[PDB]
RNA sequence: UCGCCUCCUAAAAGGUAACGGAGGCGCCCAAAGGUCCCCUCAGGCGGGACGGAAAUCCGCCGGAGAGCGCAAGGGUAGAAG
RNA sequence: GCCCGGAUAGCUCAGUCGGUAGAGCAGGGGAUUGAAAAUCCCCGUGUCCUUGGUUCGAUUCCGAGUCCGGGCACCA
RNA sequence: CGCGGGGUGGAGCAGCCCGGUAGCUCGUCGGGCUCAUAACCCGAAGGUCGUCGGUUCAAAUCCGGCCCCCGCAACCA
RNA sequence: GGCGACACACGUGCUACAAUGCCCACUACAAAGCGAUGCCACCCGGCAACGGGGAGCUAAUCGCAAAAAGGUGGGCCCAGUUCGGAUUGGGGUCUGCAACCCGACCCCAUGAAGCCGGAAUCGCUAGUAAUCGCGGAUCAGCCAUGCCGCGGUGAAUACG
């Protein structure tokens, strides 16, 4: 079943299916097994439709996910930029904030190679 | 595995200790 | 409405996390529906539960004391 | 970071704090990018040194913890071609 | 089916605030709500009528009512589109099934959608009726998402007496429209 | 260049020439035919997920500028669409 | 209009005493190569010009059928 | 003037018949092999199709004008 | 301030693409070196970096120290994943007069390319190659995946 925003994971497990949801994973997951009270081992698949607003209840509750937190993350690049700071220029030209290096591998920020002659 | 810092097996790669690689003899 | 290839739309129930909306009358009788809004959780009778802001807020306060 | 901290320099962060309780505003050139901004720094009018010349930087409330630097940028870019 | 909650809410209680704001000497002056039109147009389906079949059962799922198909008026190239093929599936439902279908979507349907910060205010036409529409089907109780091959969005059109706007816009807001202000 | 069709030349009936000005035909359609019943266009503005100048949908204005298998003309929504 | 002849994987297309489909350059995989090209080892519905019909059965029998060749023919 | 052909990546040719997806050789750029260059190998980028109209749903492609290019012709006088 | 630039291009590397593998728990076996301006046991606070407190050692006499793979057990069930951790958002620890440019680290979130790599091309003949951790030099801290060394487990194959 689906937990906040929409976000439905299934069968597998459940410590691992919480991961599936943009803002949880690992710590933010097993912590919510424990403090809704709910057996980490068992299968989303199955488990009482209870358990399951007991669940969402906490996780879309205690902190902000998926659609919000985004947006939020979002917002303060938006700042970033446009207040006219330096770690905002590295991302208004799209390349490695922070630290590292350029002559080189930037690869994953720089994008696909284009080449040029010599 | 060896680069993931949030592993037992980071960690002790870049041989620091925290959460996931405790310090207890 | 034509009589045949059609669906019944006979009297239903629903559920959430509130409880019914009995107003009902649908297809398919007894649907069980994630959340919603309205009911009011979630904006409509505004919760504004989790919120944010605190980014230019922050910097400020810890900052000077630390 | 450092907290049991906020190191500021006391050359300008003096002559902000005349500029508070003097009642006047002006535009000071600082060497020091070294140091942090606001909150009695907002906005007066700094100028910071890249390595080259003193550049006008106007502050303001989101500027918060930036060290000065940070809006004084170094090297020169352009693009390539 | 005749009771349906909404079509009660307006009668009692939304007419009244309706008389007592704008005034009204006549009966029928005040604003009666006509005609949801929901239409999906799917250029999805375009040699494949295979996708349409769904679709359109899919629909009749949520209305209670079957779409008619409409098919291609002109010829256009740059995508696709001889004047034969069909471009969506269209329904037209008015009273009773109307107000059975406007129910569930304000009460939970929106609810469903990721995010949703609320409707958007400017999308009454300028004669006072009020068009938005949707990026998904699965925002609704009738459909189980294991049903669902590919999300196809949609077109809802509701058609006011209101000759205003600012008329329409109470009309919607007091039967309980969710507005981003 | 040579037969056929439309428009001008053609002088408000018909007709009317030039190695005068311009364009089309040598098909097509078992529905693009008969009949009965319905239906009314282009375009403009406003609205609406993917939809963009344009796919579909809703509102208002729109008397014919759309359509009529193909050239032009005549004609035609009180239909020939 | 005739007579018949040419009818196949992707290509030449080869193979009709009825029962089953095949090779070469191709295409890919493997050795071999520093160059490529030989050579060598493996894998391809191609429902064989088309449809009813005849016996177990039909690349393979009969009526129409479809497309192409020189060679005939004819043309108010 | 006249009849026929053409104009497309940098160069030379396809494709235009038969409307819908622009191909080939060289060249160019990046990598390789070599002490190095060449040859050779592995990758790549690059045309809106002379031009303006028109026709169609759609034009390098069918039609009209103009602009070049090549070609043939221009006889009895 | 720059040596840290970034359309690109090459050498040396590291971490991987997973099930002879990943993770979590427990249980083991090394060597060589370093350190009383330093190493810092053990106690307490913090998820943790680390911070307090504080004992022993000029050191076969105390400390770095946990060796890691291995082992035992359980979990994952072939998935761009409990694979892989690049990138980025936020929150902090430490050094240092000072971490914007340009430090390392910890937590939370984010999770990219990548499903064994064209032409080409490198190392190694045995305790070697693979693979696994550990120390020092420099050094405030550190961009060390580098370098100089240490032991752990431990192949294949040479017709000619
Ligand atoms: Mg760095
Ligand atoms: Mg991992
Ligand atoms: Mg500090
Ligand atoms: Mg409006
Ligand atoms: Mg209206
Ligand atoms: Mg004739
Ligand atoms: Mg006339
Ligand atoms: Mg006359
Ligand atoms: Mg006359
Ligand atoms: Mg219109
Ligand atoms: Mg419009
Ligand atoms: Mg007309
Ligand atoms: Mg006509
Ligand atoms: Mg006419
Ligand atoms: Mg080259
Ligand atoms: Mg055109
Ligand atoms: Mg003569
Ligand atoms: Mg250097
Ligand atoms: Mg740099
Ligand atoms: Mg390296
Ligand atoms: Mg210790
Ligand atoms: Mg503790
Ligand atoms: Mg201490
Ligand atoms: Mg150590
Ligand atoms: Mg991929
Ligand atoms: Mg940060
Ligand atoms: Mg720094
Ligand atoms: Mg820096
Ligand atoms: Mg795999
Ligand atoms: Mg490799
Ligand atoms: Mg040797
Ligand atoms: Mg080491
Ligand atoms: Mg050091
Ligand atoms: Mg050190
Ligand atoms: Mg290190």
């Amino acid at each position: 079943a689906r937990i906040a925003g929409v976000e439905i994971p299934r069968n597998k497990r459940v410590d691992v299916a919480l991961t599936y949801i943009y803002g949880i994973g690992k710590a933010r997951a097993k912590e919510a097994l424990e403090k809704t009270g709910i057996n980490p081992a068992t299968r989303v698949k199955d488990l009482t439709e209870a358990e399951v607003v007991r669940l969402r209840e906490y996780v879309e509750n205690t902190w902000k996910l998926e659609g919000e937190l985004r947006a939020e993350v979002a917002a303060n690049i938006k700042r970033l930029m446009d207040i006219g700071c330096y770690r905002g220029l590295r991302h208004r030209r799209g390349l490695p904030v922070r630290g590292q290096r350029t002559r080189t591998n930037a690869r994953t920020r720089k994008g696909p190679r284009k080449t040029v002659a010599a | 595995g060896k680069g993931d810092r949030r592993t037992r097996r980071g960690k002790i790669w870049r041989g620091t200790y925290g959460k996931y690689r405790p310090r207890k003899k | 409405m034509k009589e045949g290839i059609h669906p019944k739309l006979v009297p239903a129930r629903i559920i959430c996390g509130c409880g019914n909306v009995i107003e009902t009358y649908s297809t398919k009788p007894e649907i069980y529906v994630e959340v919603c809004s309205k009911c009011h959780p979630f904006y409509t009778g505004q919760q504004r539960f989790v919120d944010t802001e605190g980014r230019v807020e922050r910097f400020q306060r810890r900052y000077g004391d630390s | 970071s450092l907290k049991k901290g906020v190191f500021v320099d006391d050359h300008l962060l003096e002559k902000v704090l005349e500029l508070n309780a003097k009642g006047e505003k002006r535009l000071i050139k600082t060497w020091s990018r070294r140091s942090t901004i606001v909150p009695e720094m907002v906005g007066h009018t700094i100028a910071v040194y890249n390595g080259k010349q003193h550049v006008p930087v106007y502050i303001t409330e989101n500027m918060v913890g930036h060290k000065l630097g940070e809006f004084a940028p170094t090297r020169t870019y352009r693009g390539h071609g | 089916p005749l009771d349906v909650a909404l079509k009660r809410k307006y009668y009692e209680e939304v007419r009244p605030e309706l008389i007592r704001r704008f005034g009204y000497q006549n009966v029928w002056e005040v604003p009666r709500l006509e005609k949801v039109v929901i239409n999906q147009g799917l250029g999805e389906a375009k040699e494949d009528a295979r996708i349409l079949e769904k679709a359109a059962q899919e629909l009749a799922l949520i209305t209670g009512q079957k779409p008619a198909v409409t098919r291609a008026k002109k010829s256009i190239s740059n995508f696709k589109l001889r004047k034969g093929m069909p471009i969506g599936l269209r329904v037209t439902l008015r009273r009773d099934r109307m107000w059975i279908f406007l129910e569930k979507l304000l009460n939970v349907a929106l609810p469903r959608i990721r995010d949703f910060r609320g409707l958007n205010p400017n999308s009454f036409d300028g004669r006072g009726n009020y068009n938005l529409g949707l990026r998904e089907q699965l925002i609704f109780p009738e459909i189980t998402y294991d049903m669902v091959d590919a999300l196809r969005g949609m077109d809802i059109a509701v058609v006011t007496t209101a000759e205003t706007d600012e008329e329409a816009r109470a009309l919607l807001e007091l039967l309980g429209f969710p507005f981003r202000k």
